[PDB]
């Protein structure tokens, strides 16, 4: 629940609408996104979904650098910690 | 044999051991004939350059794992071999097989993205 | 050399009729090769 | 309650109250027709579809006869054969021998069904001759040859019921009954060119198309229109180098067999003002250059200026595909820039709606949702001029239901009656708290539609907060499993695609930076303040227009008929064009220009093939890989963080909403270069209804004719 | 390498300046697929180009649906070499030997099966279908309890 | 040859029937409205090195515009001289018209 | 080396590189082309679709 | 490549093109291929548009007029032309002008007509 480093240009969350994968990414976004968009209001947090999409998260850094992390088989708490690594330094 | 000089009756291979013998037999006949091919069509290349082309032709199909497809390639090789060793092909046909003798070169595709883009899709 | 046509071939296949013009035709199987049919009652 | 009936001895089931001809189509039985069209009211006047029905003495019109519980229908009996032959004989008795000179020839249902269902020879040899009828001037787009008319009534039914333009009709009686406007007048519908296609005969033909091609010589490419935000499905007919005509193809989800006039007739703009070679300005005059010479000058001028963060600015235009935006977003980020702007007022500023949730900017109830809508509020949009085929969908539901429409914004002459609640943000709040809010609250299938010009309004942050707060307060009406009531309408083909990939300026800090290098990615409607005068301008595009003339380097790109490009329409449907013709001159594919400049700028993009770029698209947004479907938005409720929470505190000016389309005919670069759109603009201004108004042909005050079209 | 273009593919005698660089040429080791494109004699170019597989839409100018019954396989037009104006007569020259060729299939699995077997890149465009709605002649004459809202003319 | 009416107006109205029926694809036609609004051709070429001299165009023409003259003695020095455009064909019709009308006069009952 | 050649006097030549039917864009005069060497320059230009 | 009048005039009886996509003769017969050539020897048929407009208006009292080109089987398919508008009606096949006698005074009033009227 804090603003990310100055490197974070944007966040991208990709997930699906069904229960093929878990609902942990959806529950996590249900909670995380309002407070994450709150504390630092100028960071594009793109939530893009599509049928059959494995959960992932992308973090854009400076000059076009990106890191992706798979959220499959991961509970929301681990999803919460997975994002924490991508955003704190 | 019987119909004309280098005529090979069309037969299926019994097994992969049978097929491999034919493929090696076909290669052996091809690279053996390379000296004759040079002087018979007056090719302006050394037998070394011709024999390399033979291996590459056999290497395009090295990864085939299907017996029926091999039988097709073997039949094509025999047909090409017969029409070469018999003087049925003309120098234009054999010379066209060497990709260097096209006035636009042999590297007929762009080296990378930016050379093809600057020239206009190659 | 690679093929290069001064005038490209013009295919008028797209002018094929938007309606079927022949129909399904007629059945002419002889009776000796059509199955029997159950009589009424 | 699908009843069960017999047609040609084979059983078919269909809903009760359906026309017999609809059951024949379901059963696969072909029935000839002229008056009947699936999208028009049943007429029953041509007599071509007569079939034999058991327990019915007279042969029956299969388009008008209702299906019953147990009817038996014979469509290939002698009685049916005799009916079709006799009706075809009457249709051809007065029909003019004009197929060599008629433009329907080769795509004519009268010729095809005469060959199929009629006799081989005619028996009309009257010394008294045939009926001949005078021609009618009904505007600059529709050439008339009224002898060919067979009186099916399709153009009247379309113009009246569908288009809402009750100026076409029929006068007279008997054999002398004549279709037209009783007094020569321009047909004022942006849907008028649909009568040309609907006409089975060549009585109403396209004036710009007149005599140019035969149907069998045309390559037919199914593609998508990009001059609107709906992504209307179209067929592009081309003859080698030249595109000759645009036709609509059926997509009941988006355009429902129709297209608008600019979509149809702006295709002549594709061949007049085209960018075909790179240009480098020098000593104040443009000069030709090679592609190496132009990319070198981009690389040199970039180094010389050494732009810092967000000093590299990209403005995207209306006709830009997602491949170009993704490749350009990858380029701009590698230069440190997040300054990605759009071609409209406030496009260079962060948008009142965000892009974090797809539902913030999409037409959430789908275009199909209008078919069930109970109550509609239109905020700051003239739908006839921004989404005409969607505007006719609202009229169709309005005609056949108790659907109530109201509008807040500038009044427009509408094809459906609407309640004008006001023109400003004050009026919106009063409406939602007023009688029409009650209509919205007590209605299944409510719709609030926000125009793209509201996004360009200074009070835009207060409009989306006002609208969405209503959506949340009255949810379980607006926000249900089967329904979304909040809608954003895009009049441009590129906006929703840009939103999908985050091609927007994120923060006012990026908006504040004054750019040194500015890349106009097909931008020609940019504000003359988002482009600083002392900046190196690069224009990439297909048309020489406003953007190209003020630029330092002009790079020739590709039009939508010359590329496979990905477009996202107003509802989020991802669609792909198909190239009909190749690139002209030395032009290049738009995304490959960006990829080529990246090697020259020292930041080579990873992708070399378009398949690799299209894999990169799935990483940004996976719905971009699903063509011709609309991926549902899972977290709809999260459209409150950016539409209310971030928009809660916003200054309000109270300025009126505006008109984002001053003139329908001149909207993009393709239509502004179209000689046909020039005639439409001239004829609307001067009221001229003559066919040859600025076209070839004899006119009373022009007895020598003229060769010019468009002048 | 994940859709990378193989700039080192061997050329054949039909490789021209208009031939695109392929991604994936058949080698005869693909699982379960007959490699017809390897033995057909067809140039390398046809494994570099994309075909479209679709049901042709009904023309907007006619009601006949005869040409919508079958599945069509068509080659996409390239950026260069599809057409140009011959300077002598003004005729339209081509370098695309596939420009006037199309294939017809009874089902799209057939079209896909043929395309996989030859090694064409392909894109499948599903047909838009009509949304059924019953139509009745008597709806032209419904009683209007209120303002007419539209005046019908037969 | 391309023929005229007795008034001198072109017989050709750009129907494209001869271009469609041509077994050898020897005919190329372009057309628009003329300055007076008449349906006329702008390009009418016949590649005499593609033409198989079968008379199908003359049979398909609804106005007797395209005809084959009796002339056979027009061998040329270069192949380019055998690419007839509209100017060459209308000049041929002007020169050969009395034969063209006589041949049409004799055989039209059988056509 | 490209689809554009700009001549000394500035003419831009948009060229379609190919064979016999292609558009080389150049118009060349070759004096003394009927000798031993004239056949190799004329051949090279003409087969690129140059006049 | 052309100085003489045969190389510039679109036709002997008309200087100007008569369609927008018509190539002007001056540009068409220009370039290297027209260097050592006789230009009067080139095929230059007369413009049909100029000839048909010398044809006088065929006046009629009947509303509908048949036209088949005048050769019987040697003309064009028979079509029927309406003369009710106050203007010269023209056959869409042969270009022949037709006018009703009801409109003679207004057509005689017109400053210039498409057809001679006499
Ligand atoms: N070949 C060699 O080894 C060398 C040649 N060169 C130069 O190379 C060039 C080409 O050599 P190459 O092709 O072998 O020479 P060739 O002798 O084979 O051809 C010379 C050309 O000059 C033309 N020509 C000669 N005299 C006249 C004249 N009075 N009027 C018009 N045309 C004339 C000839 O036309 P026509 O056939 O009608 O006579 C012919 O086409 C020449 O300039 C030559 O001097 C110089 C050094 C070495
Ligand atoms: S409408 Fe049909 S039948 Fe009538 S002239 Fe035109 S093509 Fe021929
Ligand atoms: S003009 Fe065409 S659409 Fe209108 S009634 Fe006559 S035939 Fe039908
Ligand atoms: S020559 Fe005859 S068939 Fe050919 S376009 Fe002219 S009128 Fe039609
Ligand atoms: S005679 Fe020649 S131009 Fe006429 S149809 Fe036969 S091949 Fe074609
Ligand atoms: S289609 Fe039924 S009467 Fe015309
Ligand atoms: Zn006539």
């Amino acid at each position: 629940r804090y603003a990310f480093a100055k490197g974070v240009k944007e966040l991208r969350f990709l997930f699906c609408q069904t229960s093929q994968h878990s609902a942990e990414a959806r529950s996590f976004l249900n909670r995380a996104y309002p407070i994450m968009k709150k504390h630092n209001p100028t960071i594009p947090i793109l939530l893009r979904e599509a049928q059959g999409t494995i959960p992932r998260v992308y973090a854009r850094y400076e000059f076009g650098r990106e890191k992706m992390e798979s959220l499959e088989g991961l509970t929301d708490k681990q999803i919460e910690e997975t994002v924490a690594k991508l955003v704190k330094t | 044999v019987q119909p004309t000089k280098f005529a090979v009756t069309v037969r299926q291979s019994r097994n992969w051991a049978d097929a491999k013998q034919r493929v090696i037999a076909a290669y052996r006949a091809w690279i053996r004939a390379a000296p004759e091919i040079q002087t018979m069509y007056s090719i302006p290349f050394p037998v070394s350059h011709i024999r390399t082309r033979i291996r590459q032709e056999f290497e395009r199909h090295r990864y085939v794992n299907k017996l029926n497809v091999v039988d097709v390639l073997l039949q094509q090789s025999n047909a090409d071999f017969q029409e070469t060793m018999n003087f049925w092909r003309q120098q234009s046909h054999v010379m066209a097989f060497f990709k260097e003798e096209h006035f636009r070169g042999e590297k007929r595709l762009p080296s990378n993205f930016i050379t093809g883009f600057l020239e206009g899709r190659n | 050399e690679p093929l290069e046509l001064t005038q490209a071939f013009r295919n008028f296949e797209g002018g094929s009729s938007a309606w079927d013009q022949v129909g399904p035709g007629i059945d002419r199987t002889p009776d000796t090769f059509k199955l029997p049919t159950p009589k009424p009652e | 309650a699908e009843v069960e009936l017999t047609i040609d001895g084979k059983k078919v089931s269909i809903e009760a109250g359906s026309a017999l001809i609809q059951a024949c189509e379901k059963a696969g039985v072909v029935v000839p027709r002229y008056c009947y069209h699936e999208k028009l009211a049943i007429a029953g006047n041509c007599r071509m579809c007569l079939v034999e029905v058991e327990r019915s003495p007279k042969p029956v019109a299969s388009c008008a006869w209702p299906v019953q519980a147990g009817m038996v229908v014979k469509t290939n009996s002698p009685l049916t054969h005799k009916a079709r032959e006799g009706v075809m004989e009457f249709l051809l008795a007065n029909h003019p021998l004009d197929c060599p000179i008629c433009d329907q020839g080769g795509e004519c249902d009268l010729q095809d069904q005469s060959m199929r269902y009629g006799a081989d020879r005619g028996r009309f040899h009257e010394i008294g001759g045939k009926r001949a009828v005078e021609d009618k001037n009904i505007g600059p787009l529709i050439k008339t040859s009224m002898n060919r008319c067979i009186h099916c009534t399709r153009c009247v039914r379309f113009m009246n019921d569908i288009a809402g333009a009750p100026e076409l009709g029929s006068t007279g009686r008997g054999n002398d009954l004549q279709i037209g406007t009783y007094l020569e007048k321009n047909l004022d519908s942006e849907l008028s060119g649909n009568v040309i296609d609907l006409c089975p005969v060549g009585a109403l033909t396209s004036k710009p198309y007149a005599f140019r091609a035969r149907p069998w010589e045309l390559k037919r490419t199914e593609s998508i229109d990009v001059l609107d935000g709906l992504g209307s499905n179209i067929r592009v007919d081309s003859r080698g180098l030249e595109v000759m005509r645009i036709l609509p193809r059926l997509n009941d989800d988006v355009n429902e067999e129709w297209i608008n006039d600019k979509t149809r007739f702006a295709c002549d703009g594709l061949k007049t003002q085209r960018l075909t070679m790179p240009l480098v300005r020098r000593d104040g005059k443009f000069e030709p250059a090679t592609w190496e010479q132009a990319l070198t000058e981009i690389a040199h001028a970039y180094q010389t200026l050494a732009p810092k963060e967000n000093e590299f600015k990209v403005i995207a235009g209306q006709l830009v595909e997602v491949e170009s935006l993704v490749a350009m977003k990858d380029l701009a980020n590698r230069l440190g820039s997040e300054n990605l702007a759009l071609d409209f007022p406030g496009g260079s500023q962060p948008l009142a709606h965000g892009v974090d949730i797809r539902s913030n900017y999409l037409f959430n109830s789908k275009i199909w949702g209008i078919e069930e809508a109970d109550a509609i509020l239109l905020v700051g949009t003239n739908p006839r001029h921004e989404a005409a085929v969607l505007n006719a969908r609202i009229r169709k539901q309005w005609l056949r239901s108790d659907l109530e429409i109201a509008a807040v914004g500038q009044p427009w002459e509408s094809t459906f009656d609407y309640e004008h609640l006001g023109t400003d943000l004050a009026a919106l709040k009063n409406a939602l708290s007023g009688p029409f809010g009650e209509k919205l609250k007590k209605a299944k299938r409510p719709m609030i539609i926000v125009g793209s010009g509201v996004t360009e309004h200074p009070d835009a942050k207060a409009f989306y907060e006002t609208v969405w707060s209503f959506v949340e307060k009255n949810a379980s009406n607006f926000l249900t499993e089967e329904w979304c009531g909040y809608n954003v309408l895009q009049r441009a083909a590129s906006r929703a695609g840009a939103f999908e990939v985050g091609f927007v300026v994120p923060s006012p800090e990026v908006a504040a930076t004054k750019p040194k290098f500015v890349w106009l990615l097909g931008a020609d409607e940019f504000d003359p303040a988002d482009v600083p005068k002392d900046a190196f301008i690069v224009y990439q595009g297909h048309h020489g227009d406003r953007g190209a003339e003020i630029a330092d380097i002009v790079l020739p790109g590709a039009a939508y008929t010359e590329k496979a490009g990905t477009y996202v329409n107003t509802e989020g449907r991802v669609q792909m064009t198909r190239a009909a013709t190749g690139l002209p001159g030395a032009a290049r594919t738009d995304w490959k220009i960006i990829r080529a400049v990246s090697e020259f700028l020292g930041v080579p993009l990873p992708y070399d093939d378009v398949a690799q770029l299209r894999d990169r698209m799935a990483e940004i947004s996976p719905a971009l890989a699903a063509y011709d479907v609309v991926e549902p938005v899972a977290l709809r409720h999260l459209s409150k963080v950016q539409l209310v929470d971030q928009n809660k505190g916003a200054k309000v000016t109270g300025e009126p909403l505006k008109k984002v389309v001053e003139n329908f005919y001149f909207t993009d670069v393709i239509s502004r270069s179209s000689p046909t759109m020039a005639r439409c603009s001239a004829a609307k201004e001067t009221g001229d209804p003559r066919t040859n108004f600025m076209a070839p042909g004899m006119e009373e005050d022009r007895p020598m004719g003229q060769i010019a079209y468009g002048a | 390498p994940r859709n990378a273009p193989d700039y080192n593919v061997p050329i054949d005698i039909a490789t021209s300046t208009f031939t695109p660089v392929p991604k994936n040429v058949q080698d005869g080791s693909e699982e379960n697929v007959v490699p017809a494109g390897l033995i057909s004699g067809a140039p390398m170019e046809l494994q570099a180009r994309t075909v479209r597989i679709y049901k042709p839409a009904k023309p907007a100018t006619q009601s006949g649906e005869k040409n919508t019954q079958l599945w069509r396989m068509d080659w996409d037009v390239l950026g260069k070499g599809h057409r140009w104006e011959n300077p002598l007569m003004g005729w339209q020259s081509s370098a695309d030997f596939m420009q006037g060729t199309h294939l017809t299939f009874k089902t799209k699995e057939d079209a896909i099966a043929f395309a996989e077997k030859q090694g064409y890149e392909y894109f499948v465009q599903e047909p838009n279908e009509r949304h059924f709605r019953p139509k009745a002649y008597a709806n032209n004459f419904l009683y209007s309890p209120g303002k007419l809202k539209h005046i019908r003319t037969k | 040859a391309l023929r005229r009416y007795p008034s001198g107006e072109e017989r050709c109205i750009a129907c494209k029937l001869c271009e469609a029926v041509c077994p050898a694809q020897a005919i190329t036609i372009e057309a628009e409205e003329r300055a007076d609004g008449s349906r006329r051709t702008t390009r009418y070429d016949i590649d005499m090195t593609k033409c198989i001299y079968c008379g199908f165009c003359q049979e398909s023409c609804p106005v007797d515009a395209i005809v084959e003259s009796p002339n056979a003695e027009y061998a040329t020095e270069t192949r380019e001289e055998l690419l007839y455009n509209k100017e060459k064909l209308l000049a041929n019709g002007d020169k050969w018209e009395p034969e063209l009308a006589a041949a049409i006069r004799a055989d039209a009952p059988y056509r | 080396i490209s689809d554009i050649h700009i001549t000394r006097t500035g003419k831009p030549l948009i060229r379609i590189q190919g064979g016999r039917s292609s558009l080389g864009e150049h118009t060349a005069t070759v004096f003394g082309a009927t000798g031993q060497l004239g056949r190799y320059i004329v051949n090279r230009l003409a087969r690129q679709g140059c006049t | 490549t052309g100085r003489p009048a045969s190389a510039v005039m679109q036709a002997p009886n008309r200087a100007e093109v008569w369609s927008r996509s018509q190539r002007p003769r001056s540009e068409a017969m220009a370039g290297p291929r027209f260097e050592q050539t006789d230009f009067d020897a080139q095929p230059r048929p007369w413009a049909a548009i100029e000839l048909i407009h010398k044809q006088p208006v065929r006046w009629t009292h009947d509303r509908i007029v048949a036209c088949d080109g005048g050769g019987g089987p040697h003309g064009h398919p028979k079509i029927y032309i309406n003369t009710d508008k106050p203007e010269i009606a023209t056959c869409n096949y042969c270009g022949l002008p037709f006018a009703n006698e009801h409109h003679r005074k207004y057509l005689e009033s017109l400053p210039q007509t498409s057809y001679p009227l006499n």
